[PDB]
């Protein structure tokens, strides 16, 4: 760990301010701790391999002196050439940011050039040492306190790995300003290449070394658990959606625990875990930080795979670290599985001929249970390649082996040519690295791992009856028809919080559906806080919308629950009249329910804010029966019939008022577009966009030519960077956003979304992430800067959740086919209508605009219908003209006419058709831009393409109109 | 011989999800070779009584007779049959084979063109199945799968006494509706006595047919002629495929994807050098015992379309285009061709 350590302090944090003593600011930061000699030499050549894709940056060719960028101006001008002060790109798109803060702050001199034989730089320098004593000094004390809180070698460096940054931004924060720490936590690695921080260099330098410490020989593992969509699939509350996704975020959080506390929590590349709530709360548990972010821990963060690069000594490692993986992973389970056992299943089951007749059965069960899922750990050993001799001999050897694998053209074109340029480099020590392969060596592992998922290896059950959830396993007693129902009525009957009499669970499902009541008992999230949501039923999404007066339905229903306020007075008498009729009902009901004691007396005591948000639908409230049902407990009351009566009445004053309460809303899932294409490199840009500033000028002009054309691979360091970014996006930004949008988010893992919305608020924050998104540069806080594809789907409270989410998954499904870059609006009411249409995000803003035409009745709702007839017999050389005259004719004249016209061309512009044949190159063009008005012009159909973007087009505005 | 069976309608071979009262709803999905099978036994044995329980099995998990295999058909102008699209063919209508790079130490199955594929979702003419085994798929062997069938949608509501909906009586269900002149056919071992015409009720809801026996084409004639040339290629080359036209239980005790070595050394391979398993998803699926009335065990079997790729150290000694392979063969499972790779 020490060593670790070593690694990781390599460097001074402020090596990009005078690197002249950049070895000596570090040794001084470092203190005892400092390196040896020989740690020294195996620390330099692992940041020499790191990033060494920009790391062979020695272009002496401007009047034969090396360049530099610090930003310090006494370099000497005869061996050294300034260039300028140093910037950061961004890793992805090359957005470049300054660094005003610092350079106000920095020691304000006239001289251009303060050679150390100059003039008038004598104020500057001392300035420029004052500065970096202070910046030093401030870096000793934030090291000196971390040294000093801890003891154990890797306690200690594990705290320094999570909190160093964090800590030195906050000291000096008072140095200079906010902004200046703001800016100085963000200075880049190397000046000459700055497309990552310094801190994602050192990590990847510490993993790099920690690899091939003590000749371990490096190799890649990606782990991954399968299958995982049906698992979510099938549910029916809220409430088992969020446990089946806490569920496989605590089983990849397991793995990925073991693996960091094995080797270190920086052999994980991706997803990055610093600042993830799961390893706030492990740290908690390691009895390391007080951290515990009740609220984050709530949202599922963790993805299903992880990416790890780990050194190993023999194959007989790899085979040990996946029965570690299993055995941790099934240990869980098992845990949990025994925990579900002896609280429920003997505990509404007695000594009855029931539990002796099951018996042996559990043990199957717990098998069925363990073997349901797949755990893979595809892993790829790194190729050491002989860089030995002349650095063209070297070149020339690693593209000997690359060309010896055999690879399809394209693959061996692009990276021979990325060798190539890297080569390219005028110096004795250009020699390649094995690290410039990285990024073959990881696509060629992703590939493998999905073969390795196919594989299931199921156990064997015995005849019996099924579940009602999955269909496929045995229920808990399904032998005998008499057993598998007199053992569930039972269990309903205890806990009727849960689950329902019609209802035979498998042991998945079990497990699934008593994992709220498990979740606040295992070790990991004991002493953090709350960890399981409140919202129990969509409705209360779907009446989450804000109503006119502002005062949704939530609220309303929260005073009736008695669990918060209510803020107006307008109708407070209705509310007690609401209160009164809910407690009158429910102490009626509890008297009926308490004289069998059926129905446990828990439940009965807490109704009382346990009363379901369905009570307060009017139509819900049409009999004594219909009532009871909807309470949950099971009819099989002249004095109930009257108390209905009333409360129908009272509550008749309240929806006068704020309206019914809405039974709509949208479910919504968005995925990253393809991310393996631009890891691969394959939408990376040219390597220009990631020098310096214009460092190509000051070079040779082969190599400016080189970098001119071939397009940037991707290093250890700029993975690590996109990997901070996106988890940037997803934790820090998300759940704001969403709760901007008053929704409800259930899993964000990595670029994953999952929310539940109400209808009002959708489209615009559907919207807002499609921008978040693609900022490069948020602030001094990165983001991906890249694309998404998205599902949304409106559907009213009463489909199944299972038929809901499979018709998401469908749509998301045939946006990302359509083109990517697109969301797939769909409207399915309880009539059965299931009007769909893709469209780019853009184009949600010109529906909202004729939206907000037609609201304001400017133009009369009644051409959207004319229209719909005129598409199927509407060309392009007819279309503007019938749009414009039924505009004029269908409008109160004005501007309002054009305006409409207008924004129903560009609207129709913006559409995903999904014609027959050769679809792709028509819908990438339409997701292009401009392209496709000339595409289509020159299109062979031509017609057909027209007549669905219109369709398409009055689909969605019909939809928006609505609301 | 083979059963050409015409539906007069939609049918609907259920999935296994229980019809609850307040799980209504029904899916389809293509016709397992055991419902055809349990059809095609009911058949014969309800029309010659209990004199022939030995026969149809009865109780038993497998009858006598042997049922190879069921493959679509349609009426193009000629009596077409079409086998599922293996999984090795991609969209481009180009194969794929192993590339193994031993320097790396890695076995990667990447096509011909790039390593990134999707499989072709379709049918294979059984005309165009020697061409793919000899590893010449030709453009007009194969045709898309809503050419011969699309999924319709039905809901269905039982009244109350008068006029009204009666509660908890509401349900919505999705059958296959074939197009015409495209219907199944059931390949039969030749010798079992059937009767010729009549009418059969296959999969749920009390749907017929018009079944009419016919001897076997030309086209299964013309593979087993070409079969010796076949197998004296594979066994020069000592590269031999394996695709998998229904599918198959594989696994030993405890079901699983892992081929063992065993049925394999019965076709007369000596030493199996490596086994490249490429398939997709596992097909859960049980069945309704009638004479227990219960359902039976559950079991996961390998997806049609599925391709193995072995290199063998060895000769094959079959003399028939095709190998059984897992259990419950008699039903129609586990049917497998051999070509070249």
């Amino acid at each position: 760990w020490l060593n670790k350590i070593r690694a990781f302090f390599h460097d001074p944090p402020d090596k990009s301010f005078e690197l002249k003593t950049h070895e000596r600011r570090a040794s001084f930061i470092l203190g005892e701790l400092k390196p040896s000699k020989s740690l020294k030499r195996i620390i330099k050549n692992a940041d020499i391999q790191a990033s060494s894709l920009q790391r062979v940056d020695l272009e002496k060719s401007i009047h034969k002196k090396e360049l530099k960028s610090t930003f310090d101006r006494i370099h000497n001008t005869e061996k050294y050439e300034y260039i300028g002060q140093p910037i950061i790109r961004h890793p992805v798109t090359g957005e470049i940011k300054e660094y005003g803060t610092i350079l106000a702050n920095l020691p304000q001199t006239q001289r251009e050039v303060y050679d150390v034989d100059d003039e008038g730089k004598e104020d500057y320098e001392e300035q420029f040492q004052e500065i970096l004593s202070r910046i030093l000094k401030i870096e000793k004390k934030v090291f000196d306190d971390f040294k000093n809180r801890y003891s154990d070698p890797k306690d200690l460096y594990i705290s320094l790995w999570a909190f160093y940054a964090e800590k030195l931004k906050e000291a000096l924060e008072e140095e200079f300003s906010a902004s200046f720490a703001e800016e100085f936590v963000n200075l880049p690695a190397y000046t000459l290449s700055p497309d990552h921080t310094l801190f994602d260099h050192a990590d990847a330098t510490s993993a790099i070394f920690g690899a091939e410490i003590d000749g371990k020989k490096p190799v890649l593992v990606l782990f991954k658990i399968s299958p995982v969509q049906k698992f979510i699939a099938d549910a029916r509350k809220e409430k088992d959606l969020w446990a089946a996704s806490h569920m496989l975020s605590t089983l990849t959080f397991k793995a990925i625990s073991f693996i960091a506390d094995k080797f270190g929590p920086d052999v994980v590349i991706y997803p990055h875990l610093r600042g993830n709530p799961f390893f706030h709360a492990w740290l908690h548990s390691k009895k390391i930080w007080e951290f515990s972010d009740s609220h984050s821990l709530k949202i599922a963060s963790v993805p299903n795979k992880f990416l790890a690069l780990v050194g190993v000594s023999d194959e007989k490692e790899l085979n040990n670290l996946r029965e570690g993986i299993r055995n941790e992973i099934e240990s869980f389970l098992a845990d949990l599985f025994d925990k579900l056992w002896n609280e429920v299943i003997v505990g509404a089951l007695e000594h009855s001929d029931a539990l002796k007749h099951l018996g042996d059965k559990k043990e199957i069960h717990k098998e069925i249970l363990l073997k349901r899922f797949t755990l893979t750990l595809s892993s790829l050993k790194i190729h050491d390649v002989d860089v030995s001799g002349s650095k063209e001999e070297a070149y020339e050897k690693v593209k000997d082996f690359v060309r010896s694998l055999g690879l399809p053209n394209a693959i061996e074109s692009k990276y021979l040519q990325w060798l190539d340029m890297l080569g390219s480099v005028e110096a004795s020590n250009n020699r390649p690295t094995k690290y410039d392969l990285y990024s073959l060596y990881y696509e060629i592992l992703t590939v493998l791992n999905a073969i390795e998922s196919t594989h299931f290896d199921k156990p064997a059950e015995p005849a019996g009856y099924k579940c009602t959830l999955c269909g496929e396993h045995l229920a808990i007693g399904g032998e005998s028809r008499e057993m598998m129902e007199n053992v569930w009525g039972k269990i309903h009957k205890r806990w009727p919080s849960h689950l329902r009499s019609n209802e035979r669970l498998c042991a998945v499902c079990a497990v699934k559906r008593f994992y709220p009541k498990f979740i606040e008992t295992l070790d990991i999230f004991e002493g953090v806080g709350k960890v399981v949501p409140d919202i129990e039923s969509v409705s209360e999404v779907a009446m989450c919308r804000r109503t006119k007066h502002g005062i949704t339905w939530k609220e309303v229903y929260d005073y009736l629950r008695g669990l918060k306020n209510v803020d107006d007075e307008k109708l407070l008498g209705k509310l007690e009249n609401l209160k009164h009729s809910v407690q009158t009902l429910i102490n009626n009901v509890k008297s009926e329910l308490k004289s069998r004691k059926v129905y446990p007396e828990e439940f009965l005591e807490g109704l009382n804010r346990n009363f379901s948000n369905e009570i307060l639908y009017s139509e819900r409230l049409r009999d004594f029966n219909t009532l009871l049902d909807t309470l949950g407990f099971d009819a099989a009351v002249k004095n109930y019939e009257t108390m209905i009566s009333e409360l129908r009445e009272r509550l008749s004053e309240v929806y006068k008022m704020l309206g019914e309460p809405p039974k709509y809303y949208a479910i919504l899932m968005m995925d990253g577009d393809e991310m393996g294409k631009l890891l691969s490199g394959e939408k990376l840009k040219t390597a220009e966009h990631y020098l310096h500033s214009a460092i190509l000028e000051r070079v040779s002009d082969a190599l400016r030519v080189k970098a001119k054309t071939v397009r940037r691979l991707i290093t250890p360091a700029a993975h690590s960077s996109i990997s901070r970014a996106l988890k940037n996006f997803s934790v820090n930004h998300v759940p704001d956003v969403v709760r901007k949008g008053n929704g409800t988010l259930i899993y964000s893992g990595g670029d994953d979304v999952l929310v539940l919305l109400p209808v009002d608020t959708a489209f615009d924050v559907a919207t807002e992430l499609a921008m978040t998104f693609s900022t490069s540069w948020n602030g001094w806080e990165m983001l991906p800067g890249n694309k998404l594809s998205a599902g949304l789907l409106i559907v009213h409270y009463k489909h199944p959740l299972y038929d809901a989410l499979e018709k998401t998954r469908e749509l998301l499904q045939k946006a990302k086919k359509l083109g990517r870059n697109a969301i797939a609006v769909g409207l399915l009411k309880r009539s059965g209508s299931y009007y769909e249409s893709v469209v780019n995000f853009e184009t949600l803003e010109d529906a909202k605009a004729v939206a907000n035409l037609l609201v304001k009745e400017q133009v009369s709702p009644r051409i959207i219908y004319e229209l719909l007839n005129f598409a199927d017999v509407i060309s392009k050389e007819f279309l503007h003209q019938l749009v414009k005259y039924e505009a004029v004719r269908h409008s109160i004249d004005k501007n309002l006419a054009e305006e409409f016209q207008s924004v129903f061309a560009r609207g129709h512009q913006g559409v995903r058709v999904e014609l027959e044949g050769n679809d792709e190159e028509i819908n990438k063009y339409i997701s292009d831009g401009a392209n496709l008005e000339t595409f289509l012009d020159k299109y062979e159909k031509a017609v057909d393409v027209i007549r669905k973007q219109v369709r398409g087009f009055l689909n969605l505005v019909k939809i928006l109109y609505e609301s | 011989m083979i059963l050409v069976m015409k539906p007069y309608d939609s049918l609907l071979f259920r999935e296994p999800r229980p019809f609850d009262v307040n799980n209504h709803v029904a899916r389809t999905i293509l016709p397992l070779p055991q419902t055809l099978a349990g059809a095609v036994r009911s058949a014969i044995y309800v029309k010659y009584g209990s004199k022939v329980k030995d026969l149809i099995g009865f109780g038993k998990e497998e009858p006598e007779f042997e049922i190879l295999g069921h493959f679509f058909y349609r009426y193009d102008g000629k009596f077409e049959l079409l086998v599922e699209s293996p999984h090795d063919v991609t969209q481009n209508l180009g194969l794929v084979k192993p590339h193994r790079i031993d320097k790396l130490g890695i076995t990667i199955l990447m096509d011909s063109e790039g390593i990134k594929f999707r499989p072709f979702n379709g049918f294979l003419k059984f005309s165009g199945l020697i061409d793919y085994l000899q590893g010449r798929i030709a453009e007009d062997s194969v045709v898309e799968r809503q050419k011969i069938f699309k999924k319709e949608r039905r809901v269905g509501i039982a009244l109350t006494k008068a006029k009204v909906t009666k509660e908890e009586h509401f349900y919505q269900v999705e059958m296959l509706r074939f197009s015409d002149d495209c219907g199944i056919a059931v390949w039969v071992e030749d010798g079992v006595d059937f009767d010729d015409e009549g009418i059969l009720g296959v999969g749920g809801e009390r749907r017929f047919v018009k079944f009419e026996k016919r001897e076997e084409p030309e086209c299964i004639t013309n593979l087993r002629s070409k079969w010796k040339k076949i197998r004296d290629k594979i066994n020069e080359t000592g590269r031999l495929k394996i695709y998998l036209a229904t599918p198959a239980i594989l696994g030993a005790k405890g079901y699983s994807s892992k081929l063992d070595y065993d049925l394999l050394g019965d076709i007369g391979i000596e030493r199996v050098r490596s086994v490249n398993f490429i398939g997709g998803k596992p097909v859960i699926f049980s069945g309704w015992d009638f004479v227990t009335r219960k359902p039976k065990p559950t079991r996961y079997a390998v997806p049609a379309g599925s391709v193995y790729f072995v290199e063998f150290e060895g000769e094959v000694k079959l003399d028939m285009p095709y190998l059984k392979l897992g259990k419950l063969t008699k039903l129609g499972y586990g049917l497998c061709f051999m070509g070249v790779w």
